[PDB]
């Protein structure tokens, strides 16, 4: 599992 | 003013001996790559960017270059192998690992975040950012006497980012840096927060999934106990991984099985055999076949805590997978039980639901549904009640189901005629 941070 | 800008600007900023125009477009970089569809990676990378990104982690005197640099490289390792090693190979790890010791906790989560996403990618990227020497820093942020001081998302990230380190096989993590976490990982599964709890469970569920050295490691650290209490967690986010360590430390030795037995496991699993989430299910019915195939004092807990009930339930209703690690569960119960627990089997009403299994197609539950059949058999013949279970057998329709067991798999048409032939 990878997280994209957005906004 | 840093909005929808184009890579080429983006690089002829970075390109630039300014380092305000060059935060200008590593801030644009990160919001093209922070948008909500199609983030640009590839374009980023093929302009030749992560080298200047990861010399900007180093810039200490401009924090602000830091921080879009880390979350900029963070979105860049988010993606595919082939980014994550982009990432990798711009010197990213060293950058990130001073970067835990920022006096700003903003840019020090986002080093945090990075590690997670380069660790995820793999065991050779997990194992080359604990060679880097991550863990020491990691643990090092996480050294306070209340674990409610810090900042809800930043405990969430180092709960994930330490998790991603304790994942993988092939190679597993290794033994001295789950040795050097462990500590650490016990005191975020007793945290109130309820995602710092899930991450802490997926954690141990990756460390048990291996070798019984493995498992005893984390079952002499005591944490059997609070993952029972977080199977009963109202949150299908804390107990589908609590569940998937209960399971894995089943796996092991029967001293292993003994211990989430005392712990008081049996007592949820009526509820988990029941739970409305099929996988929930599942994995429950496959803990209870690892738990039927321990000892006959074992198999005595699963019969007092009246597990047997809802195991006929499972076979009677639920999705078929379920139902094969119901079929497991019984064969493995009718394998090392004492007949007074194969004659409570029957009693609880396993004859209907196992046989009607055996108009399935699965050659395979077919082939463990009769290796349940000949145990039972077994244990009717040691009371000389054979008869009665052929007769029970006759009026379900079983017998007609073992006589059409015409089969392409030659040891069930065997095992079938063996049973036709000895009992009926
Ligand atoms: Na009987």
């Amino acid at each position: 599992r990878k997280r994209r941070r957005v906004a | 003013g840093t909005v929808n800008w184009s890579v080429e600007d983006i690089v002829k900023g970075i390109n630039s001996n300014n380092l305000e125009s060059q935060l200008q477009a590593t801030q644009a970089a990160r919001k093209l790559l922070s948008r909500e569809k199609q983030p640009p990676i590839d374009n980023i990378i093929r302009a030749g960017l992560i080298p200047k990104f990861v010399s900007f982690l180093g810039k200490t005197d401009c924090s602000p270059i830091q921080f879009e640099s880390a979350w900029a490289l963070t979105n860049i390792a988010s993606g595919t192998s082939e980014q994550t090693k982009a990432v990798v190979d711009g010197g990213a790890i060293p950058a990130f690992i001073s970067l835990l010791a920022s006096p700003h906790a903003h840019i020090s989560e986002q080093a945090v975040w990075a590690l997670g996403n380069i660790a995820g990618d793999g065991s050779a990227f997990r194992d080359l950012v604990i060679k880097h020497g991550a863990i020491d820093p990691l643990l090092a942020l996480l050294a306070v006497p209340d674990l409610s001081t810090l900042a809800c998302g930043y405990l969430r990230n180092l709960t994930w980012t330490l998790s991603n380190l304790c994942r993988n096989k092939n190679p597993a993590p290794p033994l001295d840096a789950v040795e050097q976490i462990l500590p650490t990982l016990v005191r975020l599964l007793h945290h109130n927060d309820p995602e710092v709890l899930a991450d802490s469970c997926w954690a141990i569920s990756y460390l048990t999934d291996g070798p019984n050295e493995r498992i005893e490691m984390v079952v002499k650290k005591g944490v059997v106990p609070q993952l029972v209490k977080l199977l009963g967690a109202t949150e299908l986010p804390i107990v589908t991984p609590a569940l998937r360590a209960i399971g894995n430390i089943v796996t092991g030795t029967d001293e292993q099985t003994q211990k989430v037995i005392d712990a008081g496991a049996l007592a949820v699993f009526p509820s988990l055999l029941t739970n409305p989430k099929t996988n929930i299910q599942k994995e429950a019915t496959w803990t209870m076949s690892n738990i039927t195939a321990g000892r006959q004092d074992q198999i005595q807990q699963v019969v007092n805590h009246g597990l047997v009930p809802f195991l006929v339930g499972v076979l009677s209703k639920a999705d078929f997978k379920t139902q094969k690690e119901a079929a497991w569960a019984i064969t493995n119960y009718t394998s090392g039980g004492t007949v007074e627990q194969i004659v409570y089997l029957v009693h609880c009403g396993i004859i209907e639901p196992l046989m009607n299994l055996l108009s399935a197609k699965d050659t395979k539950i077919i082939q463990v549904i009769l290796d349940a059949i000949s145990n039972i058999f077994q244990a009717a013949e040691k009371l000389g009640e054979t008869e009665k279970l052929s007769i029970m057998i006759e009026e379900c329709g079983g017998l007609d189901k073992i006589e059409a067991l015409r089969h392409e798999n030659e040891s069930v048409y065997k095992a079938s005629l063996n049973l036709i032939e000895k009992y009926f």
